[PDB]
């Protein structure tokens, strides 16, 4: 229920599924194998 | 086998019998099995159609009407002198405190529900100056959770924890919790010790554990003292139950165990729970004309 | 804005309301469900189980030899044995049962009850017994031929242990009421009785005295009406350590 | 039919001539653990017929005084063959069990047991504040006696214990009982040292009579485990 | 009616009428007869 | 007009409640969105990446030191290097770490824990570690036979720097709690334990002690729930210059 | 949330609202309905049952006696017997009366009313009878040839019992008011008189002195309108064992 | 405008128009005519 007339006046946005870890968690140039790494 | 029950059900009409080899109204109770003798095998019977329903029976209309399940009175007052409740109590949650809701949720051996909480808080003047309408901060302080330890401690800035703040003039605060067991259903009774060491607590399953209630007027104190009682309704809703039980028969004595004592005499004496007759051939309320 | 007035009864705390309320703890994802033995649906369910009738409520029977009644050979004929009282609502052998229990948290019932006895007398043991319900109106009957003109089953020990009295729901209205005013033609279900319809025979070796155990339950004609609280419980003060849980 | 039965798990089987049928628990048979409401992930041990096989008890004597006796699932086993090395060298259980209750006696005696069993039998001292103790509760193999079998010493009722899984020995009648309990607990699996799901009560509510010569009466259980599931293997606690 | 975004926090649900007495009333292996049970 | 009645919770203040609110600044036009680098969505994302333990937890050890552990050539076999304690509630370890931070947010968890371990001697310094996992219900091992029998990994140093030992999710119930009582059967997690394998072998021109980094992170199956306060920050007084903003 | 303003008579009980309300008992199932005798849905149905007029509201006219009129021979031509006040607001022969009863919780009616003679003496008395009913503006007529002029009907005592005078709807406005101001215009109906047309003539062994009895019904043109309390009933003090219900 | 789940919540019901006044003015059972009765 939102009836006013700005869109930023509307409750919260809690749908927002995407994830990507890899950007933290693998940030190396060439990707990890599952296979010695060095 | 399962089916749909609206209405109990009907009874057809039946003829005289006199069959060889078939005995309707002899039993084995040995087997654990209940009597399966239908009326039409006792008696002759007419035909009914009948239209009782069965919907008040339900388990969700037995268990979801709200009970009392906290009352607290706290002086409202200038406290710098008192040794008490300085303007805020901390509850730890139960359900064991009240027994015509513990009596009830204690026929099932396993609940899975949602807890619709109703808060009515109510002021009376210490011994008349009217009553204030104060603002309430109710915060539920989770396990491992740092509780309050003064009215205006930092703790109820309320980062993260749930809190909700209500006038005394509003109709009562009212908030829903879901079900928050780590199990698929709370343990009604625990037949175990919730540590890995001997000491631990018999008859609390940990993860039945809720947390802490804690309640503090937010006004500074007024020059007079008030006496501010709060009571905690709580409303099982969306409930599942399993494994029916015994009811209780004794009072109970304790929140913390299952402990039994029983009235001195009949009624619910450990001795006697139905009050005695002067003879198994004396009927007590025979009419008489 | 939309024109909106109050009617009565707005901001009240009804205790049986049904609404929605805001939930506390947005995004929570509930314990995943697992299925568990045993599931139960309607309290209607449990009051069809059938549980010990407390028939020796008499002084000098103390706990467990309450829940039976000792049966002797006699040497007149069709001596009475026992009665039992059907008042649900006042203090009687049918409170303390699954069906007594669930009914009290009940104003308004109806339909039938079974009540099953068992003989655990010896395998040597022999006997003919008369049960019979007789409807309200009068007296409860002290004879066999005034009682034998009622609804009855006459029970041949035997092989099959057990045999089952139907209580039928023979009433005017379409329920009873658990009154405490037992004598109300709202409320009086009429009597239950048992007289030998032979004589228990035993020989020298067996025990010359035999235990009937008295069950009851609900058929599945029952239903229960009006919730109200069951007077089997109270509290006079707080119990103990429910004052710790505010230290 | 329903009179005569041969129960046999492993290397063990029990004939009984004078059964009553037997009691399935709220209808349930046993299962392993699905995955769909698995857990934890180590891959679990399932020992079979190592586990899965009645282990028999000290038999108790009836006497006209008895109160009845009572046993705690998994407590009463922990200790006896594979079923009890396996408890303790793992920290996590899950069972069903077959219960088998055998007394006999002449046909001139009578005396009728209450075999039951109770889920969740979280017990009650009397005349106190103070809760049971670890002692009070864990009997292991040699179990517990009713102290107020009456309130079926919970501050309840024997009269309405039939609102659990339950069979009687009516001696005139029969001569053995038969329970098969599934998995009953809130949570998939437990730690078997803390908490017992089950609780075999047999209770004397009629007693124990005859006008022959006495003979001692015992009362024996057999108590198969069944589908019997251990993960977290670590050290024996032992 | 129910605005709030979390479905736990809805009314009541009186609309289950599934009932199966039997696994109380009937837990013998071998059903009972309408006929000598043992 | 609608007839309307206001129910309970009519005019309360929810902290978590969800609602659409007045816009103060009408037709305000916010500054166009700019693609940023490193944009999180889930906290999960967080507690997956690993941090340094603080193993070395003890008086002397400051600052630095605290973040590694001192591994030495003995002269016995089979000994005992350190122990980690596993609870995130109670202060250890793990505590100052990256999914300890973010956990103590919460009251609930699930899933597998990874440690990693990376050796940091000389090039000439050779050894193998074995690192042990005990499920609750007993004490730590203290002997290298006693621990092996849970789960482990033996761990050879080599041009691989660095060991993981998983965690696995091991628990009766869906989750564990962040409990004070680490005693309670719904909060222990059990031990982790490292003992020598073999023996650390260095010639004499490396250091005769080489240092072990301890991380910790959570996978992918991890959850949390129920969120809270943390314990980790608090205030007695206003901040400085706090009130010089109303000045 | 939805913008919102209260009007005026928000909050307001009205005692004739018309709204849903909460329901206090939930999933109570009413007893089912039977089929009874007699049901009423429109109070209409009730005045059109006649009843007796009490026309000999007269001192020394105890009970019954109230309820008939005496005719006796007379020895004048065309004599008055008796006239009827036609005000069912005030006090008169109409007010007891199911039409009167009923009518007085209205304020305002319209239609045609019958009244009903049924004479009462032997079977051999004979005579003639004329009721007139003259519609209102001057005095109550008291010779037949002025009562004649108005609406009436010739009655011949027979072997039917009864006449009907009808007095037909004849008014300016559509409604009529129970006006305590009999004589307004808005409210007086006229008269009903009953004179002679010839003579009550009887045998000497029938008794000499003859009754009527009057009644009363609405017809089925008639309407009431505007619910008011009724001033046939009051209290000036609790009644008997209206307290005890507190005790 | 009725959101409870009982059935006997809703308001009044005022549009029951059938009548049979003849139960109560004529229950004769040979009915009238328009014609001596007797
Ligand atoms: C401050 C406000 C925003 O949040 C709250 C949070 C909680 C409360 C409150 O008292 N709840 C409660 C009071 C009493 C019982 C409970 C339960 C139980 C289910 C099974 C149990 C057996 N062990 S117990 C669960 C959740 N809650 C409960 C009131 C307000």
């Amino acid at each position: 229920i939102n009836f006013y007339k700005d869109s930023y006046a509307a409750s919260a946005s809690k749908q927002d599924f995407s994830q990507d870890p890899s950007k933290f968690t693998e940030p190396v140039v060439e990707g990890l194998k599952a296979a010695p790494v060095l | 086998i399962e089916s749909i029950i609206k209405t109990a059900t009907d009874t057809v009409k039946s003829e005289i019998n006199a069959e060889l080899g078939v005995v309707p109204s002899l039993n084995a109770v040995e087997t654990g099995a209940t009597s399966n003798t239908e009326p039409e095998e006792a008696i002759q019977t007419r035909t009914v159609i009948n239209q009782h329903g069965v919907s008040e029976t339900l388990v969700e209309n037995f268990l979801s009407r709200a009970a009392l399940v906290s009352k607290r009175s706290f002086e409202y007052k200038d406290h710098t002198s008192s040794t008490a409740d300085k303007n805020f109590f901390k509850w730890t949650i139960n359900t064991r405190s009240f027994v015509q809701l513990r009596r009830k949720l204690e026929l099932f051996t396993y609940l899975r529900f949602d807890a619709e909480i109703t808060i009515l808080t109510t002021v009376a003047v210490n011994g008349y100056v009217g009553l204030p309408d104060l603002t309430l901060q109710a915060m539920f302080v989770p396990t491992g959770a740092l509780t309050p330890e003064k009215q205006d401690s930092f703790h109820w800035q309320s980062g993260s924890n749930a809190s909700v703040f209500f006038k005394i003039s509003d109709p009562p605060a009212r908030i829903t919790i879901p079900f928050m067991c780590i199990n698929s259903a709370y343990s009604v009774f625990y037949d175990g010790f919730a540590g890995f060491e001997k000491n631990g607590l018999y008859g609390i399953n940990p993860a039945d554990t809720i947390g802490n209630l804690c309640v503090r007027i937010v006004n500074e104190h007024q020059p007079v003292g008030f006496t501010v009682t709060v009571r905690v309704y709580m409303k099982p809703k969306h409930i599942k139950a399993w494994a029916p039980r015994p009811p209780r028969t004794l009072p109970y004595m304790s929140i913390a165990n299952a402990n039994y004592k029983g009235k001195e005499r009949a009624p619910n004496a450990l001795s006697a729970i139905i009050g005695n007759r002067d003879s198994v051939k004396t009927m007590p309320h025979n009419i008489v004309n | 804005g939309v024109p909106t007035y109050l009617l009565p009864g707005s901001g009240q705390f009804l205790t049986t309301d049904d609404h929605s309320s805001a939930p506390a703890l947005p995004c929570f994802n509930p314990t995943p469900e697992m299925h568990i033995p045993g599931q139960v649906r309607n309290m209607l369910e449990v009051v069809q189980v059938e549980s010990m009738m407390e028939i020796n409520n008499t002084e000098s029977a103390v706990g467990m030899e309450r829940l039976k009644v000792d049966i002797s050979a006699l040497t007149d004929v069709d001596q009475l044995l026992f009665n039992i009282p059907l008042d649900i609502q006042l203090d009687g052998p049918l409170r303390n049962t699954l069906v007594g229990n669930i009914s009290r948290y009940y104003t308004h019932w109806s339909g039938s009850l079974e009540m099953t006895f068992m003989f655990c007398g010896s395998f040597m043991a022999a006997g003919k017994l008369i049960l019979c319900y007789t409807p309200p109106g009068g007296s409860c009957p002290t004879t066999r031929e005034t009682a034998m003109l009622g609804t009855h089953i006459v029970w041949d020990f035997g092989l099959q242990s057990s045999v089952t009295l139907i209580i039928p729901w023979i009433s005017g209205s379409h329920y009873r009421m658990f009154n405490n005013d037992a004598k109300s033609t709202n409320a009086n279900v009429g009597y239950v009785t048992c007289f030998m319809q032979t004589n228990l025979i035993v020989p020298s070796e067996s025990s010359d005295t035999c235990s009937l155990i008295g069950f009851i339950a609900a058929k599945d004609d029952f239903s229960l009406r009006l919730m109200r609280d069951s007077p089997d419980i109270g509290q006079l003060d707080h119990l103990h350590a429910a004052e710790a849980a505010y230290q | 039919s329903d009179r005569v039965l041969q129960l046999k798990l492993g290397n063990s089987a029990i004939v009984t001539q004078e059964a009553a049928n037997y009691c399935c628990a709220y209808g349930e048979w046993p299962n392993y653990l699905p995955d769909h409401e698995a857990v934890a992930i180590d891959k679990p041990t399932q020992p079979e017929t190592a586990t899965d096989r009645f282990y028999t008890l000290k038999s108790v004597k009836w006497e006209t005084g008895s109160t009845g006796w009572w046993w705690k699932l998994p407590d009463a086993l922990n200790n006896i063959g594979m079923f009890g090395q396996n408890v303790q060298h793992h920290y996590l259980y899950r069972s069903g069990f077959l219960i088998h209750v055998q007394c006999n006696a002449t046909k001139f005696h009578q005396g009728a047991l209450l075999v039951v069993a109770i889920p969740e039998h979280q017990r009650g001292a009397h005349n106190t504040n103070t809760s049971p103790g670890f002692d009070d509760i864990m009997k292991g193999e040699e179990g517990g006696t009713f102290n107020h079998p009456y309130v079926l010493d919970d501050g309840t009722s024997l009269a309405c214990a039939t609102i659990f899984p339950h069979q009687w020995i009516n001696l005139r009648t029969n001569n053995s009982a038969t329970i098969v309990l599934p998995w009953m607990n809130a949570a998939p699996m437990d730690f078997p040292l803390r908490h017992n799901q089950w609780t075999l009560a047999i209770i004397p509510v009629v007693p124990l009579g005859t006008r022959t010569t006495s003979s001692m009466v015992p009362i024996t259980v057999s108590i198969a485990p069944m589908c019997c599931e251990f993960n977290g293997l670590r050290h024996a606690i032992t």
